[PDB]
């Protein structure tokens, strides 16, 4: 279980951060923190994986990082499409297992 | 035309099992490992097992170790899950969704304990357990 | 055999991949493990300590440099910037692939602009083909015989390393082997 906020809220053209902690074992044991962006009735899709690495569709504003054992994104210049729901993943070895995240309902004003 | 197509839907009784099959086509469905993650309704994501490149490595999640059974065919392009005695919390959308290539190994042995994420995803099993 | 690319001393910039091929020699195979010095050691098709086969014709060695959270983008699939316009090994790979810190080594102060990736291609790029040209791009407007001016990018962009970057921008030098026989 990763700690992640509820909701976070943003004008167009802005920039919204939604943050993630994690546990020691979880992100700071050493593995790599993704993004996901699941639409409300649709399947989510990977939205950067590997803390950085955008893959080819999603465009240039969400950056993503990672700092210790609480990684980030950030969305710049967002428009009224980014109503979608913003997962976590990671690996815990202590449980052996995947973890997600809890979800950030990103609305737009 | 990568996709993932599962089935197995519908509303059961808490105390008996069910199955979950998922066709692949389009890419090479016998070098990539797979997982399955569900969704509680209106809840978080959750994750619950996965299968590895031939069908040797197999980790459960936390609340289905004991209830769960997953298995592969590389025959048909086809993943299995085997929900036994199925809980009423157990309900929910799920999810097949593509694992990564990646089979990697230093000094021999190989491992599935990794880094990157899931690519593409299904559309979704939503199996309902109600009395 | 290698080592003249695991030891190099000037290594390539990623959009320019120098492919270096290694034949009619005893390959050791014994020094790229058991040595701890290694980031990522991530063999996909043939195993290591088993690789005492005849592939003795025709082993290559592709090396450059990228930064640390983008070697995530040389395995199969895991498309991006850098495994879509500048090195896009294919699916059915059998090499290995070996990545080690080089913080000490590609770092300046100001920042070394000697190393380059190709952000803007008209296509992706073909498993093992390279593309060195310098054109400008011509995004969405009318195309012109570049200027750079307004919508006219330029075909590469430089890193700009520093040594008191994250771990995930330090600079990492990647080498990928790949073995084919007749
Ligand atoms: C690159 O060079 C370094 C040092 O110049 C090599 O590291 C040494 O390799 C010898 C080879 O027998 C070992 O005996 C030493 O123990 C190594 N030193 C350390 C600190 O590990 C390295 O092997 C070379 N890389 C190659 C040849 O791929």
């Amino acid at each position: 279980v990763l700690t992640q906020p509820p909701s976070v809220s943003g004008a167009p053209g802005q920039r919204v951060t939604i943050s993630c902690t994690g546990s020691s074992s979880n992100i700071g044991a050493g593995y790599d923190v993704h993004w996901y962006q699941q639409l409300p009735g649709t399947a989510p899709k990977l939205l950067i994986y590997g803390n950085s690495n955008r893959p080819s569709g999603v465009p240039d504003r969400f950056s993503g990082s990672k700092s210790g054992t609480s990684a980030s994104l950030a969305i710049t210049g967002l428009q009224a499409e980014d109503e979608a729901d913003y997962y976590c993943q990671s690996y815990d070895s202590s449980l052996s297992g995947w973890v997600f995240g809890g979800g950030t309902k990103l609305t737009v004003l | 035309q990568v996709q993932l197509v599962e089935s197995g839907g519908g509303v059961v009784q808490p105390g008996r099992s069910l199955r979950l099959s998922c066709a692949a086509s389009g890419f090479t469905f016998s070098s990539i490992a797979m997982h399955w993650v569900r969704q509680a309704p209106g809840k978080g994501l959750e994750w619950v097992a996965v299968m590895s490149f031939d069908g040797s490595i197999k980790y459960y999640g936390d609340s289905v170790k004991g209830r769960f059974t997953i298995s592969r065919d590389n025959s048909k392009s086809t993943l299995y899950l085997q929900m036994n005695s199925l809980r009423a919390e157990d309900t929910a959308v799920y999810y097949c969704a593509r694992g990564v290539q990646g089979y990697y190994d230093r000094s021999g042995y190989y491992n599935l304990d990794y880094n990157y994420g899931m690519d593409v995803w299904g559309q979704g099993t939503t199996v309902t357990v109600s009395s | 055999p290698f080592g003249e690319v695991f030891n190099a001393t000037r290594f390539a910039s990623v959009y320019a991949w120098n492919r270096k091929r290694i034949s009619n020699c005893v390959a050791d195979y014994s020094v790229l493990y058991n040595s701890a010095s290694f980031s990522t050691f991530k063999c996909y098709g043939v195993s290591p300590t088993k690789l005492n086969d005849l592939c003795f014709t025709n082993v290559y060695a592709d090396s450059f440099v990228i930064r640390g959270d983008e070697v995530r983008q040389i395995a199969p699939g895991q498309t991006g910037k850098i495994a879509d316009y500048n090195y896009k090994l294919p699916d059915d790979f059998t090499g290995c692939v070996i990545a080690w810190n080089s913080n000490n080594l590609d770092s300046k102060v100001g920042g070394n602009h000697n190393y380059l990736y190709r952000l803007f291609r008209k296509s992706n790029l073909k498993p093992f083909e390279r593309d060195i040209s310098t054109e400008i791009y011509q995004a969405g407007s009318t195309p012109c015989n570049g200027v750079k001016g307004f919508n006219c990018y330029f075909p590469l962009q430089s890193y700009g390393f520093q040594p008191t970057y994250g771990v995930g921008y330090q600079p990492y030098r990647v080498v990928v082997l790949s073995f084919e026989l007749l």
